[PDB]
């Protein structure tokens, strides 16, 4: 009557099995790097020249205030 | 390092349910004997083998 029914693969067997090293590269080269890291320095030192000159100005009209005032 | 520790010991813990299945005790299984194996698979066991792995 019934047939024999026991754990096997289903027919066709089973799909291919990934087991290869898999480590992609995000991808930027050196040079682009050092590039990026030099511009964003160059454009912190412009902005520093900028905004210490500013400062200087600054510091130059207090002092003149204070002198104004000391007699 | 000990991040990889527990990322790992999860699929451990899947294994063990695989050990489970297939003879009742998680670790100390006594599964195979001197003539063969104690049991035959559980019917659904394979698929499951295959879809962890």
């Amino acid at each position: 009557a019934s047939k024999v029914k026991q754990d096997m693969p289903p027919p066709g067997g089973y799909g291919p099995i990934d087991y290869k090293r898999n480590l992609p590269r995000r991808g930027l080269s050196g040079y682009s790097m050092f590039a990026v890291g030099i511009g964003t320095l160059l454009f912190g030192y412009w902005s520093m020249m900028k905004w210490n000159r500013e400062r200087r100005r600054l510091q130059i009209e207090d002092f003149e205030a204070r002198i104004a005032l000391m007699p | 390092a000990m991040t990889p520790f527990f990322w790992m010991f999860e699929e451990r813990e899947k294994m063990f349910e695989f050990y489970e299945r297939v003879s009742g005790a998680r670790m100390h299984a006594a599964y195979i004997r001197p003539g063969g194996v104690h049991q035959d698979l559980p019917l659904g066991l394979l698929d499951d083998i295959y879809e962890f792995s």
